[PDB]
């Protein structure tokens, strides 16, 4: 299970993409270069919710599901394994 | 070696269209954007729009009235800027540039200068610019060269292909009844003239046009 | 859309001084703003990225500073080769701007015209056509006058001055005076002058030569 741990960073990686293709165009997006593009994704799929970035494109909020389903779903696997690879040291 | 190469000029006649160009080179990804700014004489640069080669999809400054349309070519590297109906308002220099999706322009082109008139492209008459013979020289000589009734700008002058570079002044172009004149000049040692040959390369990219003039004493 | 407001449009310093060109945005934008060096007749070179971050190949001259509405572009020392329009533009928000540009605009000591005078070649007699032209090379300030005599008296048809922006070698000025006939109206005149008045000579410099 713990090769989610990479499901995480394709999304995290096609997230960044799309989003980006998706945002610019859109006048006062700020999502539009890809390094922000992926602290978003990383944002996003833990929720952290600094809300210093997010789409505003009809498309953008789209690419943003599917980084939440897909990394919501995934991220919550990476952490599952490393509660229980914990739960063995001790 | 140079990265966005555009061809130097374009005539267009009042309602006609130029599809420009601007073949790339060295690194590529598929997180890069080729921009298109518009630049007046005399006035600032001007965004036009954004393409993504690796996508194609691309956007465009909404406050200007749209008269392109962008489009790429993956293979050959090249990236296409189709101006429509054009007026003399749309002249101007346009370069290209590399933005590497982070958000500036790392690398820029030549840009293309692109003239709407009815006016008919002409050649450049490259005359030399000699001394007369009682000019009492010093320490320093000044040579240059007339280029006049061509059209439509720009060119280039170069003094020996380039390696003359030291002491060199190209006036600003003038026009008169659909014709542009310029001059450049350069200084060297009296010494060094007229044994070591001074000549100056003259470019004009409208005809394909490039001329050499030595510039030798007045018989 | 964001907008970037480039005031002083011109800057005028000394050289070896320190210069600041200030660009304001209407909105917070962290430090999404670029710089760009454009010469006479070049293209833009990027010279700051993300307002502080430098650019290899760019003199450890140039500096960068500010965040959010606020952006300083710095040279310690200035130079000839500085001379050129400056712009800021912004990549916070879609689409990128620009800034409406800052001429660098460097002060040299007074330095005094180098004028020559040349005759029309042969190669455009022999077609009809006379083109006497004359140079005021190298001076400052910008500032000068140049004055046409045939035969020793004053011409003002067929003249075509020319200007240059400031030089980036020397900080200094040169313009191109181009007086035209026909080889006919050449053909009937001995001497043709060319005066210079610059503010570094009370008395004017002048340059003939007749035709024969
Ligand atoms: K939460
Ligand atoms: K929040």
């Amino acid at each position: 299970a713990g090769a989610a741990t990479v499901l995480l960073v394709i999304v995290l990686l096609a997230g960044s993409y799309l989003a980006v293709l998706a945002e610019r165009g859109a006048p006062g997006a700020q999502l539009i270069t890809y390094p922000r593009a992926l602290w978003w994704s990383v944002e996003t799929a833990t929720t952290v919710g600094y809300g210093d970035l997010y789409p505003v494109t009809l498309w953008g909020r789209c690419v943003a599901v599917v980084v939440m389903v897909a990394g919501i779903t995934s991220f919550g696997l990476v952490t599952a394994a490393l509660a229980t690879w914990f739960v063995g040291q001790e | 070696q140079v990265q966005l190469q555009q061809p130097g000029a374009e005539l267009v006649k009042p309602g006609a269209s130029v599809k420009l160009s601007c073949k790339a080179s060295g690194y590529t990804f598929t997180s890069d954007w080729i921009h298109w700014v518009k630049q007046r004489p005399g006035h600032g640069l001007e965004w036009i729009g954004e393409i993504i080669p690796s996508y194609g999809r691309a956007n465009y400054n909404e406050k200007i009235q749209k008269k392109a349309t962008l489009t790429a070519d993956k293979s050959s590297s090249t990236a296409f800027m189709q101006l429509s109906s054009l007026t003399s308002e749309d002249s101007a220099v346009y370069y290209c540039a590399r933005e590497r999706g982070d958000g500036y322009f790392a690398v820029w082109g030549a840009g293309t200068t692109v003239t709407v008139s009815s006016a008919k492209t002409t050649p450049p008459s490259v005359y030399p610019l000699a001394p007369g013979s009682a000019a009492q020289t010093n320490s320093m000589v000044t040579l240059g060269c007339l280029v006049k009734g061509y059209f439509p700008e720009p060119v280039t002058v170069t003094w020996n292909s380039g390696s003359l570079s030291s002491g060199v002044h190209t006036f600003p172009a003038v026009l008169q009844s659909d014709l542009y004149t310029l001059s450049s000049s350069v200084t060297v040692p009296s010494s060094s003239w007229p044994s070591e040959t001074v000549t100056c390369n003259v470019a004009h990219p409208a005809s394909s046009t490039k001329v050499d003039k030595k510039i030798v004493p007045r018989d | 859309d964001i907008l970037l407001t480039q005031s002083p449009a011109i800057l005028s310093v000394s050289p070896g001084e320190r210069v600041s060109f200030s660009c304001r945005a209407s909105q917070s934008i962290g430090t999404d703003i670029h710089w760009y060096q454009q010469r006479t007749n070049g293209s833009p070179r990027l010279l700051i990225k993300y307002a502080s971050e430098s650019i290899s190949g760019i003199p450890s001259r140039f500096s960068g500073s500010g965040s959010g509405t606020d952006f300083t572009l710095s040279i310690n020392s200035v130079e000839s080769e500085d001379i050129a329009n400056y712009y800021c533009q912004q990549s916070n928000r879609w689409p990128f701007t620009f800034g409406s540009g800052t001429k660098l605009e460097i002060k040299r000591a007074d330095a005094a015209p180098t004028v020559s005078i040349f005759p029309p070649s042969s190669e455009q007699l022999t077609s009809g056509g006379a083109s006497v032209v004359c140079f005021l090379n190298n001076f400052y300030p910008k500032d000068i006058n140049v004055k046409w005599k045939i035969d020793g008296s004053e011409r003002q048809n067929g003249v075509l001055n020319s200007w240059t922006d400031q030089d980036s070698k020397d900080s200094t000025y040169s313009m191109s005076s181009t007086l035209t006939l026909t080889k006919d109206e050449y053909e009937r005149h001995n001497s043709y002058t060319c005066e210079a008045t610059h503010k570094t000579s009370t008395s004017p410099i002048v340059k003939s030569f007749n035709r024969n």
